[PDB]
RNA sequence: CAAGACGGACCAGAGCGAAAGCAUUUGCCAAGAAUGUUUUCAUUAAUCAAGAACGAAAGUCGGAGGUUCGAAGACGAUCAGAUACCGUCGUAGUUCCGACCAUAAACGAUGCCGACCGGCGAUGCGGCGGCGUUAUUCCCAUGACCCGCCGGGCAGCUUCCGG
């Protein structure tokens, strides 16, 4: 029962459920989340501490760039996975575990990426969100050694290689549903979803491919066979002269470009909550507005804000009194 | 048991989406209620069950998703949900003066001012919220605070300039023994 | 002084034989007071009565009107009257990038009800497409709109009310229309929305025992 | 006095809420709507021009033509929202919103909402001129 | 830019360009030879024939016209002139 | 039930027209740009004093009609001085027919015709070339999408061409 910081974001009290709990430092240290620092000193004290070795984190890495998830490891990631291989190695005979994994299977479908399968509240011709299923919806779920793993890339790789792991809920988990993003230039995967930038070419390119891997360890992944996806509608612009300054805003063509600083203030990005205990004593029902900063006067956004904006294709013809920021 | 069903737009589809976690958590764990999204028909449904604490929480949840829905923040309807005595007037510009055209953009334009930031000052008088459709205005708050934020918008498309709006509010809201 | 609403009735008003749902509800009738006889009173009387309250299986955004014909003894027989969409539907159908295309047809049914049919059709972005707007050229509305005149005049005139009901109730016309319309332009949302009671042959009995049971 | 009716089915009623912008009208009639239950209108409750077109009237309005209801044995209404409509503003105000949260709140089952406003197919002209209206 | 030969450009880029902004004009269509599928009689017809043309030995119509080119009926093979 | 009115949402920086202007269905009438042509005429052209047609709204004559709105006007509120704002009613007018007037911020505050000088991809119409999806896999062409190209347009973005 290794657990990883994903059980511990979601406060997860699995300790009852396992025996063999082993945790790294820097799994737990790094966590800015106040209530779960609180609850750390409260929770029962039988989780422990251990350290891999380097002979299996090399194993660990050696066939996780095999796999194709080597760029979207981290490093107290292949700590966590090379502790529970240690783990299972060092109890478990080691005959169970199979290297080199299998390779992928190829089968497209004519269903968009942005399909809103697999959402609970979405229904299309019955799935209610009942309190009786809000503790229930937390993903796919479905005996001694274990994983508490909520990232899709730990899963993928302890399940190739072939660990059963498990989730929140105490039964071991079955099948991995999800989606990677693919470059459509390089043919490179990445398993973070919030990235937009590929690492091999650095193109604006990722695009989603769903993925699907079985508790035997064979991966299969769809593709989309629609026309609209792979589309150069709206790619080729012409572009304006870089500016320099503290005011410049840039077209975003690379990842890593020096944008210059512009926050917005402290009053300017604060949402009102609305079940504090003293939210009723407040003279407005809602957090007033910055108008006075500067940051207000300059029209900065948080990233957020104007995201189907950005979707529309340049070359097309808006309303005539609106200007795009 | 009963239920209400809500329409979606196009254009509301995709906050709708990236949303949903904050709409239906505080419907489902404060007021127990059911909730569904059918894609077919496109509308927000919201239904009883055995365990809702108590009778008009549907109305809430309602007025909550609707208000979501016609361009208010999440935290603007989780207000909503909150507070009793909070109201939807929502009506087009070209009621009280008959605007067409270029014109009415303009209106449009003086309704927002530069950066937004005269929609925003409403917002710091009149302590309310306003979502602006393509030719339609929506005001969520108090009741007084609506008609407040009502005047001072008709006083803006009839042709005022911003200053005597700001001037006339300021004062209407220090007479309001606020 | 004296409450004026012990001196009324309740009579029980009931749906035709075409639908699942038999009991409408309740009506208010004032009593005979010898010169007006209270029958007489709630023989003019428009039901509006949505689809969900009569059929389980279809959807609610269908709105029955109903006209009350007789009395028998508390209990109250219903014609059909007309047939309208629900307004909330209506604004959710008018999308801004789409054609919409409106028909209308009197035409004479085989027992002799003068009815006037509305159809309006949308038209419809495809799968693969990446244009916004999907607008129709006048041509092809024109002649969208001629299939729906010739398919309604078609399918009204050879059918009596049990098969012109029967047809509004699941809307064949609106399926038909829609299969059509496919070598024109590609239709999104067909509907008949809005169906009128122009003229009214002699009224008789038997036929509403026939149509009720 | 009311409906021989069982306990397990329910009667229905039509509550036209018309919330003008001096008042609200809440007009409960037969499923049919020709003949009226009740209407508690804003100025039968609150002594004052100022007030008439408050939501407290509105509330007060509900809470006695429930309690009418109550008195005949109607338990579930179905609800027709209305705005003055035509020319003028075509959505309903925050009375008729105040009326059937207070309505909802007494124990009154609720069955069909309907936005039924008179909206013009075209207008006539506008109450105002070419200057405008409301200040 | 800047470097460019006007006297002699490509073959793609000339059938690229509007016909009469070729560098020498030449037109888009041809004279094609059809021959019916039922008789052996070959016939001139223009490529956008604006009338509707007849076989001598068969009284059959051999193309319709359109806004351009004109087309031919099913069954008829064409061949284009040099 | 009737009366006159108005053609919302669809309605867009989309279209047509010399401009003012033009938005329910269908039928008739006479026109029009553009595109396509290895058709015909062969300079028949451009701008135009004099002169001639059209010309928003408001207004004037003779007829009809008056639903809404509504200048003037009548009241009602409001004040050291209010005689503009506000509320109710309402005349001419707003509607149609036939005669008049020729005026607008009748605006792109930018004469018309013709040539050259950067780029880009969206849209409307027409034409050309095409793998494919579709009309429940359509038996052939045809309509809708998709990818390029050319011509005329309504526009946009970008640029230290130069002013
Ligand atoms: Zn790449």
């Amino acid at each position: 029962v290794v657990a990883d910081a994903g059980a511990f974001l979601r406060h997860a009290a699995l300790q009852d459920i396992g025996k063999n709990i082993y945790t790294i430092r820097e799994v737990v240290t790094e966590i800015r989340d106040k209530a779960t620092r609180r609850r750390l000193a409260v929770l029962p004290y039988e989780l422990r501490f251990k350290e891999p070795l380097p002979e299996y984190v090399r194993l660990v890495t050696e066939f996780s760039k095999k796999t194709g998830d080597y760029p979207s490891l981290s490093a107290t990631d292949i700590q966590v996975l090379a502790l529970t291989y240690q783990l299972e190695a060092e109890f478990v005979g080691v005959s169970h575990l199979k290297q080199e994994p299998q390779k992928v299977k190829v089968s497209s479908s004519i269903q968009h990426p942005e399909t809103p399968l697999h959402i609970s509240g979405f229904h299309l011709p019955g799935g209610w969100i009942t309190p009786s299923n809000i503790k229930q919806i937390q993903q796919e779920l479905e005996v001694r050694v274990g994983c508490l793993t909520t990232d899709f890339a730990m899963q993928n790789v302890l399940l190739q290689m072939g660990l059963h792991v498990l989730a929140v809920n105490g039964m071991l988990i079955r099948e991995a549903r999800s989606y990677i993003l693919r470059c459509h230039g390089c043919f490179k995967t990445t398993s973070d979803m919030s990235r937009v930038f590929c690492s091999h070419c650095g193109n604006k390119t990722l695009k989603k491919v769903s993925v699907t891997v079985s508790d035997d360890g064979t991966l299969h992944m769809h593709f989309s066979r629609n026309p609209k996806v792979l589309n150069p509608r709206g790619l080729r612009y012409s572009l304006p002269t870089p500016k320099g300054g503290k005011y410049a805003i840039n077209p975003h063509l690379t990842e890593d470009q020096r944008f210059p600083q512009l926050r917005l203030s402290q009053k300017a990005r604060q949402k009102t909550n609305v079940f504090a205990p003293d939210y009723i004593a407040g003279v407005s029902p809602f957090v007033e507005n910055d108008i006075s900063s500067r940051s207000a006067t300059l029209q900065v956004r948080d990233s957020t804000l104007g995201a189907g904006r950005r979707r529309l294709n340049p070359n097309a013809s808006r309303k005539k009194f609106v200007k795009k920021r | 048991e009963e239920t209400r069903k809500i329409p979606v737009p196009a254009n509301r589809y995709t906050p709708l989406k990236e949303n949903w976690m904050k709409i239906f958590t505080p419907i489902v764990e404060h007021l127990g209620l059911q909730i569904r999204f059918n894609l077919k028909s496109r509308n927000v449904e919201i239904r009883t069950c055995k365990e809702t604490k108590d009778v008009s929480a549907l109305t809430k949840a309602a007025d909550f998703v609707k208000a979501f829905i016609l361009g208010f923040q999440v935290e603007d309807a989780l207000a909503l949900i909150r507070l009793d005595d909070l109201f939807l007037e929502s009506f087009e510009i070209t009621d009280v003066k008959p605007l067409k055209g270029d014109h009415l953009s303009r209106a449009i334009g003086r309704i927002a001012g530069k950066g937004g930031k005269t929609k925003f000052t409403i917002e710091n008088v009149t302590r309310t919220r306003i979502v602006l459709a393509d030719v339609k205005v929506h005001i969520l708050g108090s009741f007084q605070n609506i008609k407040m934020a009502r005047t001072a918008i008709c006083n803006l498309i009839l042709g005022n300039p911003p200053s005597k709006v700001y001037g006339n509010i300021r004062a209407v809201a220090s007479r309001s023994a606020d | 002084v004296v409450d004026p609403f012990s001196k009324k009735d309740w009579y029980d008003v009931k749906a035709p034989a075409m639908f699942n749902i038999r009991n409408i509800g309740k009506t208010l009738v004032t009593r005979t007071q010898g010169t007006k006889i209270a029958s007489d009173g709630l023989k003019g009387r428009v039901f509006e009565v949505s689809l969900a309250d009569l059929q389980n299986d279809e959807v609610a955004f269908r709105k029955f009107k109903l006209i009350t014909e007789d009395v028998q003894g508390k209990n109250c027989l219903t014609n059909f009257h007309g047939m309208d969409l629900t307004r909330d539907k209506m604004c959710s159908m008018v999308k801004k990038w789409q054609t919409m295309i409106e028909a209308h047809v009197d035409v004479k049914t085989t027992d002799g009800y003068l009815l006037r049919l509305f159809c309006v059709g949308f038209t419809k972005k495809r799968n693969n497409q990446i244009r916004k707007t999907s607008y129709a050229q006048h041509q092809q509305v024109r002649q969208i709109r001629k299939k729906m005149m010739e398919i309604m005049t078609r399918e009204v005139q050879t059918n009596d009310l049990k098969e012109v009901v029967n047809k509004l109730i699941p809307d064949s016309i609106g399926k038909d229309i829609e299969k059509a319309c496919q070598s024109i332009y590609p239709l999104h949302d067909v509907f008949v929305r809005k169906v009128k009671m122009l003229k009214k042959p002699k009224f008789e009995l038997g036929k509403l025992m026939e149509l009720h049971g | 006095l009311g409906p021989q009716v069982a306990e397990g089915e329910n009667v229905f009623g039509v509550c036209h809420i018309f919330a003008s912008f001096n008042d609200t009208f809440v007009h409960v009639t037969d499923l049919s709507g020709k003949e009226t239950i009740c209407r508690v209108t804003g100025g039968m409750k609150v002594k004052a021009d100022r007030d008439e077109s408050s939501p407290y009237a509105a509330m007060l309005a509900a809470q006695d033509v429930a309690q009418r209801c109550k008195e005949l044995g109607i338990t579930a209404l179905h609800i027709k929202l209305r705005a003055t409509g035509g020319n003028r503003t075509k959505t309903p105000g925050p009375g008729a919103q105040s009326a059937l949260r207070a309505l909802a709140r007494s124990g009154m089952k609720i069955g069909r909402i309907e936005d039924v406003t008179p909206i013009p197919s075209d207008s006539t002209r506008r109450k105002g001129g070419r200057r405008g209206r409301r200040l | 830019p800047l470097a460019k030969d006007l006297l002699h450009p490509s073959p793609e880029e000339e059938k690229r360009k509007h016909k009469k902004k070729r560098l020498v004009q030449s037109p888009n269509s041809y004279f094609m030879d059809v021959k019916c599928p039922g008789c052996y009689k070959i016939t001139t017809v223009f490529s956008h024939a604006q009338t509707v043309v007849l076989c001598v030995g068969c009284s059959t119509v051999l193309c319709q016209p359109t806004g351009g080119k004109a087309r031919l009926t099913e069954g008829c093979s064409f061949r284009r002139k040099q």
